[PDB]
RNA sequence: AGUGAUCUAGAAAGAGAUCCACCUACUCAUGU
């Protein structure tokens, strides 16, 4: 699996696999909700008292503590709701609260046992009905999904039925051609109805 | 590139014992064959009594004339102690009415009355009488063996048959299959005589990992049998070794249960005192396990053997006559060859052989029998030749050889002047086949004085042909090749041949100074031997000995004289180049390769490994190619 | 420019000044093709990031101190480095690395080029003496030192480049016969090799920058689906169409290098920019930023905002519908 | 025993051939 080249193989001069510290490895399973995981770290002044700073940047008016930090990334960094007790959720909850305690014809069509009273949004396809973790039970390239049936463990389909049916002919082809112009009849697709009519001979 | 580098530096900064031989119980049998036919097969069993009993026998039944008989072997070791042997079996005098004869080691005289000589020794004394008059029966002995001089031989003693009817002829095999030489030798009779009876397990599925299942098969063999050695098979040094340290260090581990258990090799290239390990006792709560070569296949015994392994490989000379070229390759082995190795365990009892292959494989995947068709034919269609043979193509051959390989062989033989374009034998192509070496040495050495260097050119002739002689044991080669350097020449590793002669017969030493110096004391000595022969037949032919007051350039030209096909450029933009084929080579890398005045070579051999190598090799400037062989060296042809 | 004049530029004032000049001219280019030109909006590490993460891969030089003196006592004695005028001050505090200090400097390489040739004719001398040739197993560590390199003696070429002489005039008369030379006019990887290694620096950049997170919090990355970081790393201009039409072929990048550092241009951080908005979607640009504004329709056309949102409802009202006998 | 010296910043209409450094590279003789 030499596809990587001469200098990626090179390793640095101390001590393939140096490399896998994204991630270099699987990235087919795409990647968890990883998030908003939140850290708030933390003479004197002649105005208030209070040691650190000085009147021309205290906080209190001149009469005579948690932060946003711990940042690496960018997209913490914005975060128009990084802190977050709630607040203006509850409040639209509360207001959403205020304004939440605020013919024949189907008888007629009813001549058939009814009594009851862009996609087709009924498909379903088996990667939802593989809802439970299987080890991808499914491809998307060929769209075709694995069972018991029609399916295998590099692999092909079953031929049920018709398919064991030329499988069975081909076979016959075979036979007729390991045994018995002519030099080029002897297989199956090159003259059909022919072996056709001797696979339902030697059935008699 | 050399250069390069120097400019970015300086930019930069006992009678009754052999009566009890299973030969004897058939010899009222063996005359009345020998007797009533001109030649006749017999076949037997290594140990049966054929190569010293039947020449014995026949010359009670033969006798006197002016005449002799030879008896014929592929390996100089079994002509000379089997000569041993039976001389003291007569009562007679070695060297004298019975004798041997080897290349640069005769041992008979003017008594020798039976004569047990190697084939391509009898095969040179039919050059120079292509009737072997003084011989009244010839025996062809361990023809299974398939070697080149014996099978020149048969084809020959066929012709030689119908010219001299009071000539008897007797081929000797180890291969109970006779059929097919019976019919080469129109339809002739077959006479077929201590082996213990071995069993032979198969693999139920072929092998595809022959030597993980050979050493697993040997442990188990050392856990679960009785008492008795065992002989793997395997097919070269490298692979020997491998199995010789993995053996022993899971034979170790299993020594926690299961007895002691000492390997060893064995292989071409070892020296003496580890050849001699192959024999010790088998230690003693305890088994052995030697790890061989196709040598102890034919060539040995080692004796307490009671298993033998299989894989069926061995490392075999193949020659592709349409690219022209030889090489050395792992390859299947022969039925015949596998009978060989079974039959080895069975010398000192019952025994078992596990062939790490199917019985099917056996019965219908190897080939009967292996060395005509594995050749290159130069040196066989000079000696054709030599003998009269006019219609090459056509020459009575058991298996013959690929025309075209013939036809190869004639067209070197004519770039080296031994044969006129007509195919008819020069002054040159007399003369080198009276020297007993391939026809580019032979022709080296005759032109050697008109390089004015024939003693320089005598003794590394004599160098090339025995093995290498350096020593470069695995644990020091820092201190072998420290050794090699104080005699190397720097693009002249032939000229390094000369250097480490010239010091072994210097005034300061023998034996240990041969260990010392990290040299094949064995080598060395029989080099000194065939030097010394050679230089008779120089005298023998009138080729004046001369040297100069010294003259790398004239040792040079005269190898060149010889070896000119066996040429290869440095490439200018790729590896080195040959003249012959147009190959892509290296030197190989035992030679560095002073690339100034590099830019060609002369290489003595080819060496095919995985890759093309080209060994022992020196300098050479082109222009001495273009003056020493034009015909060879025309653009024209090329 | 700093590796040809490697140390020399520290002892240089107006070089420093035209270097930081220069480096925000190149800036200014990149932000007036955005017409904003705002500092909280483009951040160093939109233009030092390299080109593989989606930055443009910018060298730094021009976030060093300047040396400031006495300029009129320095145009009179030697005076020490007194005071530091600021270079090229980000609100950040990104360190950002510079190009001098992951190049070794001139002195430093030719006494390390005369110990490492001496190490080198040292060891060729003896490899001829052991008989041995020189196999370049043994030189490493020393293989990227010394001016030339030695990595140049064991270059495929090197029997072809043997008889390559005069290559360093060849190469510095080509502003003779060349629109574009290159301004490597003087070096020549083929006969010297690379001097110099700058891949340390990005490394450094990158941990600079905060490491891959906090490069990747300025992109668009969280915003893709990725199942990890890791799966991260035109042939229109080769159709004949018009003279005019390349100018919007040159305009198609550029929308996916603003939409990359989309989060950081488009951020909330601004000094002054007055909050609009999109056509037809809910992205509150900050600034008439034009090639982010196409980007934005780009990805949103369709009204795909909208066929987001309510997509999203719908579902919610199955879930509901799903779960009413629940609630 | 050291503090202190901090520009920019965006709106309309119009324009515009691009032409150049961030990954290394080579060792079997089976026999005689
Ligand atoms: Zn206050």
């Amino acid at each position: 699996n030499i596809h990587i080249p001469r200098y990626i193989r090179n390793q640095p001069w101390y001590y393939l696999v140096h490399h896998r510290q994204l991630d270099i490895d699987n990235n087919s399973e795409p990647k968890i909700g990883m998030g908003i995981k939140d850290e708030f770290k933390l003479s004197f002044c002649r105005n208030c008292g209070e040691a650190g700073h000085k009147e021309k940047d205290c906080m209190e008016k001149p009469r005579k503590v948690l932060v946003r930090a711990t940042d690496d990334d960018w997209d913490s960094r914005k975060d128009r709701w990084y802190g977050y007790s709630g607040k203006e959720y509850n409040e639209l909850i509360s207001k959403w609260e205020r304004d939440k305690r605020n013919i024949e014809l189907m008888k007629l069509e009813l001549y058939k046992d009814s009594v009851g009273s862009t996609r087709l949004r009924e498909d379903k396809a088996a990667y939802l009905n593989d809802i439970n973790s299987t080890e991808s039970n499914y491809d998307p390239k060929s769209r075709l999904y694995k069972t018991e049936t029609l399916g295998a463990v590099m692999f092909r389909r079953h031929l049920t039925g018709e398919g064991l049916k030329l499988n069975e002919l081909n076979q016959f082809a075979r036979s007729h051609a390991k045994e018995m112009k002519e030099k080029v009849q002897h297989v199956l697709v090159a003259n059909p109805t022919k072996y056709e009519y001797l696979k339902k001979k030697r059935e008699q | 590139p050399e250069r390069w580098e120097i400019r970015q530096l300086i930019a930069s900064g006992i009678s009754a014992q052999r009566q009890t031989l299973p030969v004897y119980a058939m010899r009222s049998e063996l005359i009345q064959a020998v007797r009533d036919n001109q030649f006749l097969v017999i076949v037997g069993e290594t140990g049966s009594g054929k190569t010293t009993q039947i020449t014995q026998y026949l010359d009670e039944e033969g006798f006197s004339n002016y005449g002799m008989i030879g008896c014929t072997q592929p390996r100089r070791v079994a002509a000379v102690s089997v000569a041993k042997r039976v001389a003291e079996e007569v009562g007679c005098k070695v060297g004298h009415d019975v004798g041997y004869t080897i290349r640069f080691e005769d041992v008979t005289g003017p008594d020798t009355r039976i004569k047990y000589m190697t084939d391509g020794m009898l095969q040179r004394e039919a050059l120079l009488d292509p009737e072997m008059s003084k011989y009244s029966v010839i025996m062809l002995d361990e023809a299974h063996e398939r070697t080149v001089a014996t099978d020149v031989l048969f084809a020959l003693l066929k012709k030689a048959a119908i010219k001299r009817p009071e000539l008897k002829v007797i081929v000797t095999s180890a291969t109970l299959n006779s059929a097919k030489f019976s019919e080469y030798f129109l339809n002739c009779p077959i006479i077929n005589i201590k082996t213990f009876p071995v069993e032979v397990l198969y693999s139920q599925t072929p092998q595809m990992d022959y030597i993980e299942a050979a050493l697993d098969c040997v442990i188990d063999i050392h856990i679960n049998e009785g008492p008795g050695d065992i002989l793997v098979f395997l097919t070269g040094q490298e692979e020997i070794d491998s199995c010789c340290e993995i053996l022993y260090d899971r034979v170790k581990t299993l020594g926690d249960s299961i007895g002691e258990l000492l390997i060893l090799p064995v292989y071409s290239a070892l020296p003496s005192e580890i050849q001699s390990k192959i024999f010790e006792p088998t230690p003693k709560g305890s088994r052995k396990v030697v790890f061989a070569t196709n040598i102890a296949e034919t060539s040995i015994t080692i004796d307490g053997i009671y298993y033998v392994v299989d894989p069926g490989f061995a490392k075999i000379n193949i020659y592709n006559a349409r690219a022209g070229i030889e090489q050395l390759i792992v390859s299947p082995i022969s039925q015949a060859q596998a009978n060989q190795r079974k039959g080895r365990a069975g010398r000192t009892g019952p025994g078992k052989c596990y062939r790490l292959y199917t019985e099917s494989a056996f019965y219908n995947e190897m080939l009967e029998n292996t060395e005509i068709q594995r050749q290159n034919l130069s040196h066989t269609i000079l000696m054709l030749k030599a003998m009269g043979i006019n219609d090459l193509l056509k020459f009575d051959f058991m298996d013959p050889p690929p025309k075209n390989l013939m036809l190869n062989a004639l067209t070197e033989l004519y770039h080296l002047q031994s044969l006129d374009d007509e195919g008819k034998l020069t002054n040159l192509g007399k003369e080198m086949s009276l020297f007993p070496m391939d026809p580019t040495l032979s022709r080296s050495l005759l032109s050697s004085v008109d390089n004015q260097c024939s003693d320089e050119i005598v003794t590394i002739i004599s160098m090339l042909s025995v093995q290498n002689v350096f020593y470069r044991p695995k644990d020091r080669q820092l201190e072998a090749d420290s050794k090699k350097a104080k005699f190397h020449h720097p693009y002249g590793d032939h000229l390094t041949l000369l250097n480490v002669y010239t010091r072994w017969q210097q005034a300061n030493y023998s034996e240990q100074y041969c260990k010392t110096n990290f040299l094949h004391f064995r080598h060395l000595k029989r080099a000194r031997d065939v030097k010394s022969q050679i230089s008779m037949i120089f005298k023998k032919i009138g080729l004046k000995l001369i040297s100069c007051h010294s003259d790398p350039d004239l040792i040079r030209k005269t190898f060149v004289s010889g070896f000119f096909m066996n040429a290869a450029k440095r490439d200018s933009q790729v590896g080195y180049k040959t003249i012959n084929g147009g190959t892509e080579v290296g030197i190989h890398p035992s030679s560095s390769l002073y690339g100034k005045e590099y830019e060609y070579v002369m290489y003595h051999s080819i060496v095919l490994t995985s890759r093309e190598y080209m060994s022992q090799v020196t300098s050479i400037e082109p222009q001495w190619l273009l003056e020493v062989a034009p015909h060879f060296y025309k653009a024209g042809d090329a | 420019l700093f590796t040809y004049f490697r140390e020399a530029i520290v002892a240089t004032e107006p070089l420093l000044d035209i270097l930081v000049k220069g480096e925000t001219r190149i800036q200014n280019r990149v932000k007036l093709g955005l017409n904003s030109k705002m500092p909280t909006r483009f951040p160093p590490a939109v233009f030092y990031t390299p080109k593989e993460l989606g930055g443009l891969g910018m060298i730094s030089a021009s976030h060093i101190l300047i040396p400031a003196s006495d300029l009129s006592w320095s145009k009179q004695t030697d005076t020490g480095i007194t005071h530091f005028r600021a270079g090229m001050t980000h609100e950040d505090e990104k360190l950002i690395p510079t190009i001098f200090r992951y190049i070794t400097t001139w002195e430093n390489e030719f006494l390390d080029s005369q110990r490492v040739w001496a190490e080198y004719a040292t060891k060729r001398q003896e490899a001829i003496q052991q008989n041995r040739r020189l196999a370049f197993e043994e030189l490493e560590g020393s293989w990227d030192r010394g001016i030339p390199r030695i990595s140049t003696l064991f270059q495929r070429d090197r029997h072809t480049l043997a008889y390559d002489r005069g290559h360093r005039i060849r190469r510095e008369f080509k502003q003779y016969s060349l629109e574009r030379n290159s301004p490597f006019w003087w070096t020549n990887s083929h006969h010297d090799g690379k001097l110099w290694n700058l891949n340390a620096y990005r490394t450094d950049v990158i941990q600079a920058l905060g490491g891959i997170e906090t490069i990747l919090e300025h992109t668009l990355f969280k915003g893709t689906g990725f199942n990890s970081w890791e799966g991260l790393f035109d042939s229109m201009q080769f159709k004949k169409l018009t003279h005019a039409q390349r100018t919007g072929l040159s305009q198609i990048p550029n929308r996916r290098f603003t939409l990359w550092w989309s989060p950081t241009i488009n951020r909330a951080n601004v000094y002054v920019g007055f909050l609009v908005q999109l056509d037809l979607t809910g992205i509150f640009l900050h600034g008439k930023i034009p090639t982010l504004k196409i980007s934005l329709i780009q990805i949103f056309r369709a009204h795909l905002w909208q066929k987001i949102h309510e997509s999203i409802v719908f579902d919610i009202c199955q879930i509901l519908d799903g779960e009413l006998d629940v609630l």
